[PDB]
DNA sequence: TTAAGTGGAGCTGGATGCTCTGT
DNA sequence: TCCAGCTCCACTTAA
RNA sequence: ACAGAG
């Protein structure tokens, strides 16, 4: 787990350095910069993931998980944690994506997908029970908040 | 912000360790107001916070130290005209871990919910060897039971808390100073505010119902509005306090 | 959304349709963009598909250059004159009498 | 404890010692033979249809390799588990229609297994 | 150095889809069903026998399934197409034909064929009018060329029996307790039974539950029911290291406790235990031989092959609770599939069993009452329990059978014929095991198993997402195997036999266990001989080609799986860092010389699996090949399934939006098939000048879209114009719309019928 | 509401009390901010930001 | 690499092939063994093997708790009955072994006493494992419960009753025990050898590996090959080695059978070589001065007048004159069948045959220069 | 531990007779005298010790003569042994050295 | 010796998002 | 698929 | 009862 940290710091420094080396050549009247730096749609993220580098896929919290037996897929080595063998991507959504790289991809964006589809469960039985439970309320003439009763 | 909550990932309390349950099982889990949670919390501040010798005796009081941790090696010896089982305190990592544990301390230990095993029977022949001469249990055992002492007690604690799970040594980042604060994964809260070397007057916990069992309602009002108040800043949303108010 | 395979396949389709090719976009693969923009500055167009435009309302050329291509749009079945509806009052149900 | 190999316990039992041991090998289904004259369909031939004689030559090979050339087959031969209990190999007599004699002829410590040489029966015709 | 490639590498793929996959899938379980499965079930079934008055029996000797007929109003007979059966709201089936032996006391009387029901015979199976057919002839049949088949008709609409998915039987799940503890489980399914057995842990020492003892009973009283009554040969087969035999403890403490140390104790110890449905003795031997683990066989009330199995399952337990690897029930090396023919043979089966009970019935009925004159049975062959037993399990979507306690729903959907790719799309559809229960979080999710096998991005968006999927583009379902040589060539390469030996070899470090579908054929030592020798002789063409092999290196384990309703994925064999297909092999597949079959002959192209592929190391391309690399992939393109494959650059999107395609490309107006002007649907949306795609996949060639496409080029600027397309909206062109673009045609369907009643008069 | 094949619902009240209380209570120029915490919500969006 | 060492002669035996069982005891260590403990008894069935031992252990040892001895034989035996009563004494004596049997047959085990320089092998005939019994405990249970306490179509052949009443019908065979220290044994052992010559040629053993191969792994209940090369050794180049020639000449003799030579000698294949594919293509058909036509025999309606219909082949460059054709004894209706699609029709001139006399005379090959004739 | 009967082969137990205490079977008369010691050692495992000796601990084990350090070659460095896991394992050893303008971790 | 008040364990009964659009 | 009440049974104190 | 859509 020591061996996680590093990892994950020095393949956060890749994404940033070399999203922030995209922004530097970027001219104005360009148009994700305009429709960033004005708030409007996107963020610098997007484009620094759609030009320089897309960054480590992570599937809640942590690196891509072994489906096999001590690898991710058959296509990597035995036990090896190396950055590519374990979600990270190397290339950017312009110059296209490697087999392995768009599973993993995919991978990450699958859980975001079943994360809304799940949420409307989640959520709703909730607000159910805080209105059921807080509707008569109501705040009086001499400034009280009093019941029903 | 129920629906707005991802249940986005990053979340450690800033150590990289000590999961916690956040997003809406966490608000769930504050409204339910249930009994026992997930992954509780009691955050400790320590009184002399200047240097870490202070603060791992202060842990070792808390942590739950087993005796199966402290020991050597843990043997039956079969005599010609007894049978016990013997155990020699690894007095070497007592003296580094800093604890207040000898083999008077461990005769005490044990004889508290251990198969009402007698005190006459438990011996301190020297500063390490503790003897257990086992009884006939007479319901539902045989005196070959002492298969279940011989794995039953490195089971015992010594020294700590029964309830804490772990704890962990926290320090801060910032350039004015450097203190310790104590992170204590663990379901007690009256045991962390008694223990000598803690600061009880600023502790507080995530367990709604441990702080209205230990220190009033009015604390409990007051851990509801902070806790949920936390959830909803951590996730990126914002709610007027008085909404959070109304609720607690 | 980050969808570049739109911003592809409208340059690809539009080097495609001036020298009669169907340029594949198949997966892992296809043609790359390196060999359609040498297409579109063979037959006098730009070589990134961003085209200098007249405007139609005033007359006077838009400032930004716009990007053309033809891009592949379906027709969905979702249309809108099966789906509007409105009730004033009418049939009721006979347990609950409610609508 | 280390774990012993064919031309380990072939080796001792000549040149370490003299003494006779015996060693329960197990054959593969079908031995390369005919049944003479034995009312029959290309069935199994085991060691229950050939006569005695010389039946094939052991060949002990340099690097470990040991074969049990059974005429223009050769099969090869490994150790089985190790058994570490109590093996004896008896004799029983039915010499009468109800009464006869029981005999201890020794004990049993290794195992060979033989199996065919698949890769080298293959090699010659593939398929 | 570069590595040399092969160039039309790709060619195998157009080869491979003349035979497998892609809807011929269901076709070839359907022929399987028809041609196999309908003669072992009547084999198993081949004679009823009334209970009073003997010497008189019903002998079933041969069945068929035959030719689509039509049974008109005069008695006229006639073969029929399948759009005459659309159109006239009618069933297409074929009546089955059985010929039998009875006695009328004259004791040989045989017929030759006698109708007793009619089966319902899917589109492009071995007896439609469809296979083999030119495309000049499917005119005459008004009937598409393109249309893919594998879908029933019963009562004029268009019914697709989907892909179900179940997990492996006869398996040993070591898995975690809700409260914690961690047990094992053996659901031991075989024809007969189903049935679960447990192990569970709650007090540290082990206990077994079944559905038939009405409390769990220790383990070392069962061990000592079956014959084993040592306590140290137990202790044996469970494990002789240290931590092993201290866990392993308690349960002979428990043992010892009560009087239990003989066999005939044991079992009526075991009597007073089972729910009643000789007692106590001989209602404890008949369990432990019949039912609890059952798949495990004991030939003559031997129950050596039950104690080792049993005793591996309480090590795996006891080696689990130390480290917990628990296993994953989302590994698709656990999961099967049941095609269509599979679950039609638990239909049939379940539907003839309970005709010859109805047959039985009746014969039993007028056999020992009223006449002398001998009655034949043939005067009671009805034959409306079969048909509309078929009709009514196919055309409502349920499959209740009460013999094997299946009560499944959901299984048939209406064929969607929106757009081609709906039709192509919804013969590939897998629905999941779970169904919608709760927001489960676990197998929604992208294993990494599916390499290959599934489709990535192909899946709906809302409350199925993860739980209807859908297969790739070149996979392979396989079938049961005859079971015979695979253990006649296991024994030959150094298995010894279970019962040679004690409890005592299981625990080696040396010495492998051997299974084949969840029973122990033996151990072995020298492991790799056995794999490289197995898959040897699988590619030398003796073993069938798709009997998987694997070693599971922590459990000691060489598995041998030759069942039925896995996937498979085809490879090309790579041999000390060179591919084993050469430019001439495909010179020669482009030349007509030689075919697939060809290439899994020669050792070149094998097939894979799921726990294959465990084992070995695969490159994508040829300049991935290191020294460790068994296979190389034939093309990575088909990973993407099939409604994926219509996007033109999918890996530059972002990977929701390839799954919103995969919902849209479903419901994008375009043309059904050629006869899309002959057929009367419920609905049908067409539109009026199509065109097909400018920037095109090859999955697009593969599956002929383009002959039949659904949409028109665009020509489009990409501007903010006019304020009216802010969030996803766009502006048209008022003079596009008017020559023709986006124009569509919606034809609907409005039926009337005209009914004759029991009384002697009608609608007019 | 994102305007992709998005469908919303109507209700038209049918008595002058019921006009009155959905004017002044739930107008939109009454209702520009949340209750939550006091932010605007009916502000510009894109390519009126842009 | 050689057989640098130890080529070790293997040797069968006979002798002692219906007598040799293996016992093995899963529950005793291969050291303390059964040497020394007096036997008693030694019983068999010989059908449905199921050796039962007993054996006796000493009671003066310390090893032997007489106040549970005794408690247990009081609990077993009647209190004073003796008159059938499993101890003799007061006391527990004997330890009685239950054998169960291991496998059903034994044709491919055999155990090998290895002497110097050989090694013989003899054919078991069963192993079963001896485990200790514990049926007295139960006795003492049933002394203690003594105390105080046109039918239908059946199955009783995979019960429980019906089959311990089939097995004891067997009755016991008594045998007297000879220990391994006795002078008995070293007698007996000396049958596990053969006597023989250090050179013995066999007369069996003749297959071949290809034989073996195709013995142990049998063909799938019999082969069905039709077109390995997709089209039957017909079409792509009209000739083709998937389906492969050399091995099967007869597949294209029965399909291509009037062809010229010289496109046989090109389509079957480079790496074949020349005198060894004549002779693989000189046996599976008839020749006619070089040209080769199939095996009527392998064919077709007796060969006989397929044979002089072969040599009218030879006789006439104008094959068969329309008489003449009734001369070589044909199938009538079959003429159609047997020479109009082989051969060419013009005026009054019968059939011309689609092969004439061919170069074979301008091929170099020396043989069928004179094997025509003969053949 | 576990011990079994050479006779049956079921559990013994312990139990106490006249002169000794003995290992009886519950099954059969088989006894064995316990003449002599006989013992079995569990020898479990220890807490981590990592992040007890951090941070100024009262380390004691040097002496005088004491090498230096191999980097520094300054006596400014204290050395330990420890038994990492249960007492049977052979002791590593580890040192640190503290100077000025100087921090390293050593092995 | 036993009456009694209170712990711990197993059984039981409840719940799991909002609508239209079609067969 | 997850979680509060209800009822049965050993476990000490006290007379 | 199933599929869609937001
Ligand atoms: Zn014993
Ligand atoms: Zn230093």
């Amino acid at each position: 787990e020591t061996l996680e940290a590093l990892i994950l710091k020095e393949l956060s420094v890749i994404r940033d350095h070399a999203g922030s080396a995209c922004l530097r050549e970027l001219d104005k009247s360009n148009s994700p910069l305009t429709m960033a730096l004005c708030g409007s749609k996107g963020s610098f993220i997007n484009i620094s993931q759609m030009i320089a580098c897309v960054g480590q896929q992570a599937i809640s919290g942590s690196r891509v998980p072994d489906g096999f037996e001590n690898r991710s897929l058959p296509h990597f080595e035995k036990h090896s944690k190396l950055p590519a063998a374990k979600g990270f991507v190397a290339n950017s959504f312009y110059s296209g994506l490697t087999p392995t790289e768009f599973f993993f991809h995919t991978m990450a964006g699958r859980e975001g997908l079943v994360d809304t589809a799940v949420k409307t469960a989640e959520t709703g039985y909730m607000q159910r029970r805080l209105v059921k439970s807080l509707e008569d309320l109501c705040s009086q003439y001499d400034l009280t908040v009093r019941s029903s009763t | 912000p129920g629906t707005q909550m991802t249940l986005k990932t990053f979340h450690f309390a800033g150590v990289a360790s000590m999961n916690i349950t956040l997003g809406v099982p966490r608000i769930k889990e504050i409204i339910n107001a249930s009994k026992a949670i997930s992954t509780p919390i009691i955050t400790a501040q320590l009184d002399k916070d200047d240097d870490a010798d202070y603060a791992r005796l202060v842990k070792g009081r808390i942590e739950k130290t087993l005796l199966g941790e402290i020991s050597e090696y843990i043997e039956e010896v079969f005599l010609p005209d007894d049978c016990f089982i013997l155990v020699k305190l690894s007095l070497e990592r007592i003296r580094l871990l800093r604890l207040e544990v000898n083999a008077e301390t461990v005769r005490y230990s044990i004889c508290t919910s251990k198969l009402r095993v007698k005190p006459g029977d438990v011996a301190v022949h020297g500063e390490a060897v503790v003897c257990v001469t086992p009884r006939e249990n007479s319901k539902s055992s045989m005196y070959y039971v002492l298969q279940f002492l011989k794995e039953d007690l490195p089971k015992v604690v010594v020294q700590g808390i029964p309830e804490v799970s772990r704890a962990v040594i926290h320090i801060d980042e910032q350039s004015g100073k450097e203190k310790y604060k104590l992170l204590v994964e663990g379901d007690n809260l009256r045991a962390v505010m008694a223990t000598h070397g803690v600061k009880g007057t600023r502790t507080t916990s995530n367990n709604t119902y441990e702080v209205e069992k230990t220190l009033g309602i009015e604390a409990a009002r007051t851990t509801i509005i902070n806790e949920i108040q936390y959830t909803m800043v951590n996730h990126g949303m914002s709610i007027d306090r008085r909404h959070v108010m109304l609720l607690s | 959304r980050m969808t570049v395979g739109k911003l592809i396949e409208l340059l690809a389709g539009k080097a495609g349709v001036l020298d009669g090719r169907f340029h594949y976009g198949t997966a892992f693969g296809g043609s790359k963009v390196k060999d359609v923009c040498e297409d579109l500055v063979r037959h006098g167009y730009n070589y990134l598909g961003k085209d200098y435009v007249t405007s139609g309302i005033t007359g006077e050329p838009l400032e930004a250059y716009i990007y053309f291509g033809p891009v592949y749009y379906q027709k969905l079945k979702h249309m809108v004159l099966d789906k509007m509806h409105a009730r004033a009052r009418g049939p009721r149900a006979v347990l609950t009498r409610q609508p | 404890l280390p774990k012993d190999v064919s031309v380990a316990e072939l080796l001792r039992e000549l040149s370490l010692t003299k003494e006779e041991e015996l060693l329960f090998l197990q054959l593969p289904d079908t031995l390369p033979g005919q049944p003479p004259t034995q009312d029959i369909a290309e069935n199994a031939c085991t060691l229950a249809d050939l006569t005695e004689g010389q039946v094939g030559k052991l060949l002990i090979r340099k690097s470990g390799r040991v074969q049990l050339l059974l005429g223009k087959v050769t099969l090869d031969v490994t150790m089985g588990t190790a058994c570490s209990f109590l093996q004896e190999l008896v004799s029983v007599g039915l010499g009468d229609s109800r009464t006869g004699e029981m005999t201890v002829l020794g004990h049993v410590k290794h195992k060979l297994v033989c199996s065919p040489d698949f890769e080298s029966l293959l090699d010659h015709k593939h398929r | 150095a570069p590595i040399p490639t092969v160039e039309e590498k790709w060619r195998l793929l157009p080869a491979f889809l003349k035979v497998k996959g892609l809807v011929k899938q269901h076709i070839d379980s359907f022929n399987y069903f028809i041609n196999v499965e309908i003669k072992k079930i009547m084999k198993a079934n081949e004679k009823v026998t009334s209970d009073a008055d003997p010497m008189w029996y019903l002998k079933y000797l041969n069945i068929y399934v035959g030719l689509p007929d039509v049974e008109e109003s005069f008695n006229v007979t006639r073969p029929v197409s399948p759009h005459e059966c659309r159109l006239r709201d009618m069933t297409y089936s074929a009546p089955i034909t059985v010929d039998i032996e009875y006695t009328r006391g004259s004791q040989r009387i045989i017929r030759n064929a006698l109708p007793i029901g009619r089966m319902p015979i899917m589109l492009r199976s071995s007896n439609c009018v469809l296979t083999g057919k030119t495309p000049a002839e499917f005119a005459k049949l008004n009937e598409c060329p393109l249309d893919p088949g594998g879908y029933f008709i019963v009562k004029g609409v268009e019914k697709v029996i989907l892909i179900q998915e179940q997990l492996s039987k006869n398996r040993i799940i070591v898995e975690a307790d809700r409260k914690g503890a961690v047990g094992a489980s053996v659901t031991s399914s075989t024809h007969e039974k189903k049935s679960r057995t447990n192990m569970a842990v709650k007090q540290g020492r082990f206990y077994l539950r079944h559905n038939t003892l009405s409390e769990d009973i220790p383990i070392v009283i069962i061990f000592k029911a079956m014959g084993v009554e040592s306590d140290q040969e137990i202790v044996q087969m469970i494990g002789t290291e240290e931590h092993v035999m201290a866990a392993f403890g308690p349960s002979l403490e428990e043992c010892q406790k009560a009087q239990i140390f003989t066999q005939m104790q044991a079992l009526k110890y075991i009597g007073n235990k089972v729910r009643r449905q000789k007692t106590k003795i001989e209602e404890a031997r008949e369990l432990l031989a019949s039912t609890i683990l059952t798949h495990v066989p004991v030939k003559e009330f031997n129950f050596r092959a039950k104690c080792i199995y049993t005793a591996v399952m309480v090590r795996r337990v006891i080696l689990a609770q130390g480290d917990n690897k628990v296993d994953d029930r989302d590994y698709y090396g656990n999961k099967r599939l049941e095609l269509a023919g599979q679950l039609l043979s638990l239909l049939f089966e379940d539907l003839f069993k309970k005709f010859n009970s109805e047959m039985k019935k009746i014969a039993d009925q007028v056999i020992p009452k009223q006449r002398a004159a001998q009655f034949d049975v043939v005067k009671h062959m009805r034959q409306d329990q079969i048909t509309n037993g078929m009709v009514n399990a196919i055309s409502t979507g349920n499959w209740s059978l009460k013999r094997f306690k299946m009560d499944r729903q959901g299984v048939t959907q209406v064929l969607s014929r929106l757009s081609y790719i709906s039709a192509l799309g919804m013969m590939t559809r897998i629905s999941s095991q779970f169904e919608k229960t709760r927001k489960v979080s676990g197998p929604r999710s992208l294993q990494p198993s599916q390499w290959g096998m599934l489709c990535p991005s192909d899946t709906p968006e809302g409350e199925a997402c993860g739980l209807v999927k859908n297969l790739a583009l070149m996979t392979h379902i396989t079938t049961d195997m005859e079971d015979g040589p695979i253990v006649k060539l296991a024994s030959n390469l150094g298995v010894e036999d279970v019962n040679l030996l004690c409890g005592e070899e299981l625990s080696y470090p040396n010495v492998f266990l051997v299974f084949l579908n969840g029973n122990i054929l033996g151990v072995i030592r020298d492991h790799k001989k056995l794999v490289n020798t197995f898959r040897l002789m699988r590619r030398a063409g003796y073993i069938n080609e798709f009997v998987s092999i694997s070693t599971n290196l922590t459990d000691r384990c060489v598995y041998i799986s030759s069942d039925g309703g896995r996937l498979c994925r085809p490879y090309i064999i790579v041999k000390k860092q060179k591919p084993a297909v050469t430019n001439k092999h495909m010179e020669e597949l482009a030349q007509g010389y030689r075919n697939f079959e060809d290439f899994l002959h020669e050792s070149l192209v094998e097939y894979l699996d799921v726990n294959e592929e465990n084992d070995c190391n695969i490159a994508l391309y040829e300049h991935t090949i290191n020294k460790d690399t068994t296979h190389l992939e034939i093309e990575p393109f088909t990973l993407l399934g099939v409604c994926a494959g219509l996007i033109p650059y999918p890996h530059h999107n972002q990977s929701p939006r390839n799954t919103y395609q995969c919902a849209m490309g479903k419901q994008a107006m375009g043309t059904i098939g050629y006869n899309q002007r002959n057929r009367i649907d419920t609905l049908m949306y067409l539109l009026a000048y199509p065109q097909k795609p400018m920037v095109k996949t090859k999955t697009i060639e593969l599956i002929e879209f383009e002959k039949l496409p659904a949409g028109q080029n665009a020509t489009v600027a990409v501007m903010s114009y006019s304020g009216y397309d802010i969030e996803d909206a766009l502006v048209l062109n008022k003079a596009s719309l008017d020559r023709g673009f986006g124009r569509c045609l919606v034809y609907k369907n409005a039926k009337c019928t005209l009914k004759r009643y029991t009384n002697q008069t009608f609608d007019k | 509401a994102d305007f992709d094949g998005d469908e919303m619902n109507l209700h038209l009240p049918q008595t002058e009390e019921a006009k009155a209380e959905a004017l002044v209570l739930m107008g939109t120029k009454a209702n520009l901010v949340t209750p939550r915490n006091g932010e605007p919500l009916i502000a510009a969006i894109q390519d009126f930001l842009t | 690499d050689d057989p640098v060492v130890q080529e070790i002669d293997v040797y069968l035996a006979k002798s002692l092939a219906e007598k040799l069982y293996l016992f093995q005891y899963p529950v005793r260590p291969a050291s303390m063994t059964y040497d020394d403990i007096p036997h008693l008894s030694a019983k068999i069935k010989p059908k449905q093997q199921k050796v039962e031992l007993e054996m006796a252990i000493d009671t003066l040892n310390p090893n032997y708790c007489r106040s549970k001895g005794e408690q247990i034989a009081l609990n077993v035996d009647g209190a004073c009955a003796d008159e059938t009563s499993t101890y003799s004494s007061k006391l527990m004596d004997k330890q009685t072994f239950c054998s169960s049997q291991t496998t059903s047959n034994t044709s491919r085990y055999a155990a090998a006493l290895y002497r110097q320089g050989e090694l013989h092998l003899t054919p078991l005939h069963g192993i079963l494992q001896l485990r200790p019994s514990f049926s007295y405990l139960d006795k003492a249970d049933a002394k203690h419960r003594e105390r105080e306490a046109e039918q239908a179509r059946q199955r009783r052949v995979q019960s429980y009753e019906f089959l311990q009443k089939k097995h004891a019908e067997e009755p016991w065979v008594h045998l007297h025990y000879y220990g391994l220290r006795d002078s008995r044994s070293e007698h007996e052992r000396q049958y596990l050898l053969c006597p023989g010559s250090s050179g013995v040629e066999n007369t069996e053993l003749v297959k071949s590996p290809s034989e073996y191969l195709m013995m142990l792994m049998p063909p799938s209940q019999e082969e069905e090959k039709d077109k390995p090369v997709a089209p039957s050794n017909v079409l792509s180049m009209a000739q083709l080695r998937t389906l492969p020639l050399a091995d099967q000449i007869k597949i294209l003799m029965k399909n291509v059978k009037v062809m010229p030579f010289a496109n046989l000698m090109s389509l079957l294949g480079p790496s074949i070589d020349s005198v060894a594919v004549l002779r693989g293509i000189q046996k599976v058909a008839m020749l006619v001065q070089g040209n080769w036509v199939v095996k009527s025999d392998i064919l077709y309606v007796l060969c006989r007048g397929r044979d002089f219909v072969m040599w009218k082949f030879t006789q006439s460059r104008w094959v068969v004159r329309k008489e003449v054709a009734t001369v070589t004894k044909l199938c009538a209706e079959d003429v159609k069948d047997f020479l109009e699609h082989m051969a060419v029709v013009r005026i009054n001139k019968g059939w011309e045959f689609i092969l004439p006399y061919d170069g074979e005379f301008i091929k170099k090959h020396p043989d069928v220069v004179q094997r025509q004739h003969m053949l | 531990m576990l011990l079994f009967c050479p006779g049956c082969g079921n559990g013994l137990i312990v139990e106490e007779g006249q002169r000794c205490h003995r290992f009886s079977c519950n099954t059969c008369p088989y006894v064995h005298n316990i003449t002599r010691k006989v013992t079995n050692r569990k020898y479990p495992k220890l807490k981590e010790v990592d992040d007890v000796l951090g941070g100024a601990a009262a380390w004691e084990n040097v002496d005088s003569t004491a090498e230096s350090c191999p980097k520094c070659e300054h006596p400014r460095a204290y050395f330990m042994q420890l038994q990492t896991r249960s007492a049977d394992e052979p002791m590593t050893t580890f040192y640190k050295c503290c100077n000025a303008q100087c921090g390293h971790r050593w092995r």
